[PDB]
């Protein structure tokens, strides 16, 4: 009872990982991103839609890590 | 540690001849010896296909990586190698030219050539095997094919209806019994008739140039033309494919016991490619009338010319020309090879052990034991009739013998004991 | 001498000699420029002395 | 919603509303998506299987079916991050420090006025503690931008720009061709008009 | 003359009944293996396509799945009863033990339960 | 197949320098990402060398040349056979620079997008020349 | 630059060469300045149509680029 | 019995783990996504498939886990 | 009681360590636009505008990691 | 008993870590998968048959370890 | 009561994970910087501003995770 209820709590804390790894992996992207762009400024356009498009994706995970865990923290 | 030999020499202690048993043999010979010789090696193709898992590959229980190896991989990385084919062979002078026309010496030879492939017996043949479309398929993939190109795998789809047939050379040619694949198509086009996908009228007939299946086994071929019989195939013996013409779809055949030959349309062909000798193993004298070697049955030892040995297809053993069958000359031939170089007797005999399986159906097989007098062992013909035994074996010779063959050509996997 | 538009096809296969200092894209150009004007300073020489 | 406000008791009913129509027809968007592609619709998502079973590539093709519906769920965490943050400076506002030494000729004396009012916060109190008040709430306003205004864009640039850039598509091969051919020749019975300059 | 202003582009494709028949079905996709048996065959030659197999097997699965856990309810006591009677009093004659060998504090606590190994 | 130890080739439209030599020991010039050495064994690789110096190490000394240069501009090519061939539109040694007479009358540009990397090259040598002189 | 200078300009990479000595003609001796000559005719060719003289070689004139 | 099930639950919090290193690993696609378009922008159709292509498998990943999860979670 | 609002603070410590990991990926950005600026320096301002905005999709993690923090620490 | 059994349903958890270093993995072959493209176009095929050759691999060690998991949790 | 007391000062040890990323993001910035000065020096102001800039950035977290840490610590 006391148990289960401290550990759906913990895992609810667990979620904030990916929300580091996305730190990351944003700093990577647009790092990559500036390069990318110093090599090549004439296509800014289509580099920038797909810099983005792929953070989309990133934050998209993390925001259906937090689904999870909502759901076992009260389901 | 060790250091590389040279490959550009004037002779060697040891030659092999040949690149799919004759790098074994050498990838074999070094670790009995642990490097004490320098032998060399010649082959002619750059890639060698496993015959051995040729019917799986049809049904695609294979990738083409792992049906597709290179001959350099068989070789090890100390014994140089060279792909150039020996123009000619003189025993008098132990000494081997190159299609190049390097002179190179030798102390102990080593021939591994086994039946080549020629596919201008039968004109008209290669260009409609190459075809993508044409439904004349054979028992080997060209070398124009790249990763993209899966038409093995139709020979047995892509048979909705017209006149099939299963064309058999005359012996000696590679692929005996691992090359057999009219008792898989007779199951699944036994599936196709229930269900309409195959017309009723169609006619697949057994064109075998040869007057039995298996020369060598005789249990063996009975259970086979029972087995055909009980199924409910026709078979016509002495007759062998001559022509194809890929516009029309004719095949010419002839039938050399009475010499008349005809014209007959077919809708899906299937051949097992012809083999031919070699002149310049005859210019020698080391051949005897249908073109293998004339070496002895128990050390494999060339009659004459005691410094020369052969195995493989190439020799003229009486007993199945399988790969199962090579493993134990292998280690013969090493052995005997380095009684030579030392004066000793040859104390290793080669029992006529010959293992390829048979496959039944679409997921069953049986193995195909028999030594040098057609005698089977405790594997012989089991589980014949099908069921769960031979259905775990069948897995284990589709989905793990093509994973073996990487250990094989590096070393890190002998042969089975 | 090949054009342009077919040196720099055949070039930009170039994979042996590295070219990283500056970028394909730059070197495929100012080589093709050495390749042109190397034939025609020599010829004008030949020219002018014969 | 200024405008509504006397048209019912409730200054939001109109809002109230939308947010829900806002959420159920965005919701069958992706089902009427699916009743388009037919009953091939599985392999618009996911493609080609892989294994000859139908019962492994049935729950591969259930994961594609879920993730095309939590691409446009999960987008809903964005609306909440907006509202939260839109709260949390409400209650800020409303709840900022106001009192009678900033009133003009106050009459509330009843209001601490006649009382000793001391604290244990800092001294120059307008210096220190009163612009701190205010640098907190240029925060909370400026945080608040900043999510409304880039959640907003990535809640319609995903939901259906997106989307419909992944799963739709427009063909680059044509079946009739015919006003290339003739705006060709009507041009040329117009040549001798063209040649007055118009 | 509609034909003259047809452009054949089109002919990339052969669409039938929602789909192109120029589908290289042997080299992708389910059907691309060929060691399948006569089930997985007789499966195929009906539908004809993976696509249409997977959709109707997508609506077949919640059939399936919510039937055997309706089975499961009413029936399957004829399998797990036993397992369920066994823990039952499992779960009470380890609880007996316990109250054997565990430190209580003089309130009902066992507020020493690494005391050791046998404890914890 | 292969080749000797190595030879180099500095040329120039005006003279040749060193048709064949090996006494050198190394090379090291200037390109635009950053410095290079180019020495025996150096694999198969093209570069090109904006306007900087150009030192080169000789075993032996060899006349009329100090080993210390300032190009105007060049292609390198090191062939596949262990060969690496130097040509520059010009060459001069440092000792020749004749610092503080730049800028006597070039200084004027057009304002165009070509003008613009045209003044950055030239702007460019100049804090470059200025160096190499040390 | 000599990279961006050819990709965001049609600056050849001799043109790029010319417009760095030019800042350094002067400093340079005279046997390098010498060399750094262009000057020819270019005519298109009708019994008298045109006569262009190339001299400036640094501008557009001997090797256009797009920037100018 | 009742840690077992605190067990499970805790297992569930695990499985936003690849959650985790799906982002890292999207953001590392999409950084060399931008580079490689800037290096040869002429070719955008097929590094840009190729993109969507590898976000699918490692996705794939992602929803596999979650499947996994529930599993442990009620099996 | 206080056992479970003992796992509430240990979840709160959690969040953390995304602001560990935007300290790399900020370090990484900016590693990037500067390497990147020292190629194609003509268009500083450009780099340094998406620079900067990498920096607080970052910050948008992290914020949204305490939101979640303080959240479930009293919810 | 229970708590080897705790270990159990623990380590099964354990399987989705290289679920998410596969899904790691994944993006890094192909990125350079992309790069590799830009550089050289003309053997698509070729690297494109590489790069799912690997990843197949990849998939090989993710089922090594959930056929690990079960056979420990069951024995 | 005392547990919670205890889990707090341990959160309070948690901040020093940022301080830990972000010392190696300054090796790393730092790191590109050096090379990114090298490939253009030019500008090596500009480089040196940016740089200090990034560190600064790092230093936020730093405080907001000591600042989040005093205030769990004590609330
Ligand atoms: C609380 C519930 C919450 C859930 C809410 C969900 C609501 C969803 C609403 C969406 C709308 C649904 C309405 C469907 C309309 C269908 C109309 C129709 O019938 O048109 C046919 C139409 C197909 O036409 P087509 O694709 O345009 O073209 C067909 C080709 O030409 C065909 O080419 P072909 O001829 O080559 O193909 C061969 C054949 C191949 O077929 C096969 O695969 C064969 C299968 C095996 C058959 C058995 C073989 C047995 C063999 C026996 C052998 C005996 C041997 C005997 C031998 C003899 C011995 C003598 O294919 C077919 O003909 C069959 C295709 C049609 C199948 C239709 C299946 C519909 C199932 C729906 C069931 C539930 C309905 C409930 C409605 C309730 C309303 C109140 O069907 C569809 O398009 C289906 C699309 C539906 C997709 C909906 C997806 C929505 C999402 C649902 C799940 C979401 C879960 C997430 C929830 C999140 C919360 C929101
Ligand atoms: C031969 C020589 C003969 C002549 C010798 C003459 C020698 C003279 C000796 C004088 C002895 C001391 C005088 C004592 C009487 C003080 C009377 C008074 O009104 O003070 C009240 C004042 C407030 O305290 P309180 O009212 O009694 O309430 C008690 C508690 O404060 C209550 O606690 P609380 O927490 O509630 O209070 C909050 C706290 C809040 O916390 C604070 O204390 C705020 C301070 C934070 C900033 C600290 C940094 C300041 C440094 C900025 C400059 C740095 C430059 C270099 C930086 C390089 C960085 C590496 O305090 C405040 O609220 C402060 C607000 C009032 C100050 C802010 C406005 C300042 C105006 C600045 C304008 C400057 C323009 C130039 C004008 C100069 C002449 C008028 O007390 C003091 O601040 C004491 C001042 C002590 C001097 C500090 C040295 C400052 C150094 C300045 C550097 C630049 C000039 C260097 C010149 C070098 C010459 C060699
Ligand atoms: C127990 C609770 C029961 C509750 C019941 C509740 C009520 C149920 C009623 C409703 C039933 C559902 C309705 C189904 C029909 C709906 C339509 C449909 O979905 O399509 C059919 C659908 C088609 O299957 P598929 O996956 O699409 O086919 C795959 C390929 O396409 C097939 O490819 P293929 O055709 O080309 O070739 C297939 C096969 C080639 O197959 C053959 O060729 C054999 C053909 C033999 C035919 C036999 C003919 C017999 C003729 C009759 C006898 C002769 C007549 C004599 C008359 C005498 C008169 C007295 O090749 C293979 O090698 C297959 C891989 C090797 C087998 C892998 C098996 C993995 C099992 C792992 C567990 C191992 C457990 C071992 C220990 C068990 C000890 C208890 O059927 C199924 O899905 C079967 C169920 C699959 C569920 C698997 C999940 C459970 C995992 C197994 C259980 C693990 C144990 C768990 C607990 C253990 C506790 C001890
Ligand atoms: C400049 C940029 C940095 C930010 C700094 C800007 C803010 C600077 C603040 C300057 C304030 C100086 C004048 C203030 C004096 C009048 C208020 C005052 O005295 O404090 C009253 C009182 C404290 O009284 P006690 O704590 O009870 O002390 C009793 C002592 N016996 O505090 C207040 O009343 C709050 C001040 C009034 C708030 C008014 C709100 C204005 C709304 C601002 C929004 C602007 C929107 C722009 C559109
Ligand atoms: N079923 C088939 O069609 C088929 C075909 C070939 C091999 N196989 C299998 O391979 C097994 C062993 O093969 P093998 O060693 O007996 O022969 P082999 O088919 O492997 O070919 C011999 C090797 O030597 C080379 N060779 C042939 N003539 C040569 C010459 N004059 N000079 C230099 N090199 C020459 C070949 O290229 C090859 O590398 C056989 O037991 C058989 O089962 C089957």
């Amino acid at each position: 009872m006391l148990l289960v209820k401290a550990v759906k709590v913990l895992v609810m804390g667990g979620c904030m990982l990916p929300i580091a790894f996305g730190a990351l992996g944003t700093g990577v992207l647009f790092a990559g991103f500036n390069v990318a762009l110093s090599r090549n400024p004439e296509e800014t356009e289509s580099l920038f839609n797909n810099t983005l498009m792929g953070f989309a994706l990133i934050e998209t995970f993390i925001f259906m890590s937090i689904g999870l865990g909502f759901f076992v923290l009260f389901a | 540690k060790r250091k590389k030999t040279s490959g550009d020499l004037d002779n060697y202690d040891v030659l092999f001849v040949g690149a799919n048993l004759g790098g074994i043999c050498s990838n074999h010979f070094d670790k009995d010896t642990h490097g004490k010789y320098k032998c060399f090696v010649s082959f002619d193709q750059p890639i060698n296909q496993i015959y051995s898992v040729r019917i799986p590959y049809e049904q695609q229980r294979v990738r083409k990586s792992e049906y597709i190896h290179f001959s350099k991989k068989s070789i090890n990385q100390f014994t140089p190698s060279e792909m150039l084919a020996v123009k000619e062979i003189l025993p008098e002078q132990n000494a081997v030219v190159l299609s190049s026309g390097r002179r190179i010496g030798y102390n102990q030879l080593v021939l591994a050539t086994g039946l080549k492939h020629d596919f201008s017996q039968i004109k008209g043949f290669y260009e409609a095997l190459e075809h993508p479309e044409h439904p004349v398929y054979a028992n080997r993939d060209p070398e124009t094919w790249r990763s993209a190109q899966h038409k093995y795998s139709k020979y047995i789809s892509n048979f909705k209806s017209g006149d099939g047939y299963f064309c058999i050379p005359e012996y000696p040619y590679a692929g005996e019994v691992e090359c057999f694949n009219f008792f898989v198509s007779d199951e699944v086009w036994k599936w196709a008739q229930h269900h309409g996908a195959l017309s009723p009228k169609h006619t697949f007939t057994i064109v075998n140039a040869n007057e039995k299946f298996v020369h060598y086994c005789d249990s063996a071929d009975a259970f086979i033309k029972e087995r055909l019989e009980k199924r409910g195939i026709r078979v016509e013996y002495n007759t062998k494919l001559l022509e194809v013409h890929q516009d029309g779809q004719k095949a010419t055949f002839i039938n050399t016991k009475t010499g008349e030959k005809s014209v007959r349309d077919y809708n899906n062909l299937y051949s097992i490619v012809p083999s031919k000798r070699q002149e310049f193993l005859d210019k020698a004298g080391l051949t005897n009338g249908n073109g293998l070697l004339n070496v002895d049955h128990q050390t494999l030892q060339h009659k004459k010319y005691k410094n020369i040995f052969g195995l493989g297809d190439a020799a003229d053993l009486p007993t199945t020309k399988t790969f199962w069958a090579g493993w134990y000359q292998i280690a013969v031939v090493r052995n005997n090879v380095k009684r030579n170089l030392q004066g000793q007797t040859l104390n290793a005999h080669y029992d006529g052990f010959s293992k390829v399986p048979l496959f039944t159906g679409h997921q069953t097989l049986t193995y195909v034991a028999h030594s040098y007098g057609g005698v089977g062992n405790w594997q012989h013909l089991k589980h014949n009739n099908g069921g769960i035994l031979a259905w775990m074996r069948y897995r284990s010779w589709a989905k793990g013998m093509a994973k073996k063959f990487q250990d094989f050509y590096n070393g890190a996997r002998l042969g089975p004991p | 001498l090949l054009p342009r538009a077919q040196f720099l096809n055949l070039f930009k296969y170039v994979t042996r000699h590295e070219a990283v200092e500056p970028e394909l894209e730059y070197s495929k150009n100012y080589f093709f420029e050495l390749y042109m004007a190397s034939s025609v300073y020599n010829a004008l020489l030949n020219s002018s002395a014969s | 919603h200024g405008w509504t406000s006397m048209l019912s008791h409730a200054v939001l009913l109109l809002s109230c509303y939308s947010i829900i129509i806002m959420f159920l027809f965005i919701l069958g968007m992706p089902t009427l998506l699916l009743y388009d592609f037919g009953i091939f619709f599985l392999a618009y998502l996911k493609g080609a299987g892989k294994y000859i079973s139908s019962v492994a590539e049935m729950m591969f093709d259930y994961t594609a079916c879920l993730v095309f519906y939590i691409r446009i769920l999960a987008q809903w965490i964005r609306v909440v991050l907006m509202v939260v943050t839109f709260i949390s400076l409400s209650h800020y506002v409303s709840d900022f420090d106001i009192t009678n030494s900033a009133l003009i000729g106050s009459e509330n004396q009843s209001d601490s006025m006649n009382e000793l009012n001391t604290n244990f916060s800092m001294t120059y109190y307008i210096l220190t503690v009163l612009p701190g008040k205010f640098i907190y709430w240029i925060y909370e306003i400026l945080h608040t931008f900043f999510v409304v205004c880039s959640q907003f864009v990535a809640f319609f640039a995903i939901v259906f720009w997106l989307f419909l850039f992944l799963y739709t598509f427009f063909i680059i091969e044509k079946h009739e061709d015919f006003f290339s051919k003739k705006r060709e020749e009507r041009k040329k019975k117009l040549k001798e008009l063209w040649n007055l300059k118009n | 003359m509609w034909y003259k202003y047809f452009s054949k582009q089109s002919w990339n494709l052969r669409v039938w009944r929602k789909a192109n028949l120029k589908y290289n079905q042997d080299d992708f996709g389910m059907t691309q293996p060929k060691y399948i048996a006569r089930f997985g065959d007789f499966r195929f030659r009906l539908v004809r396509t993976e696509g249409a197999l997977r959709g109707c097997m997508f609506f077949v699965g919640f059939g399936c799945f919510s039937i055997i856990n309706y089975l499961y309810g009413r029936y399957g006591y004829i399998i797990n009863e036993s397992s369920q009677k066994r823990a039952a009093q499992d779960l009470l004659d380890n609880d007996m033990a316990a109250d054997k060998i565990l430190f209580k504090n003089r309130v009902g606590a066992p507020t020493r339960p690494l005391r050791s190994l046998d404890d914890m | 197949t292969k080749k000797q130890k190595m030879e180099v080739t500095l040329r120039t439209p005006y003279k040749e320098y060193l048709a064949n030599f090996d006494g050198f020991s190394r090379i090291t010039a200037k390109t635009n990402e950053a410095s290079l050495v180019i020495q025996n064994k150096t694999p198969a690789s093209l570069y090109v060398l904006p306007p900087g110096p150009l030192k080169i190490r000789f075993t032996s000394e060899v006349k009329n040349v100090s080993g210390d240069f300032l190009h105007t501009g060049g292609w390198v090519i090191v062939h596949a056979d262990n060969t690496c061939e130097i040509n520059v539109m010009d060459l001069f040694d440092r000792k020749e620079v004749r610092a503080d007479q730049f800028e006597k009358g070039n200084i004027q540009d057009l304002d165009t997008l070509a003008g613009k990397y045209a003044a950055k090259s030239r702007k460019s040598t100049v804090r470059l020349f200025t160096k190499a002189t040390t | 630059c000599i990279e961006f200078a050819f990709k965001k300009a049609g600056i050849p990479i001799v043109r790029n060469f010319l417009h760095s000595t030019e800042g350094v003609i002067y400093g340079l001796p005279q046997r390098v300045q010498r060399n750094l000559a262009i000057n020819y005719t270019v005519k298109q060719y009708k019994e008298g149509k045109a006569v262009s003289a190339k001299t400036i070689k640094t501008l557009q004139e001997a090797f256009p680029s797009k920037g100018d």
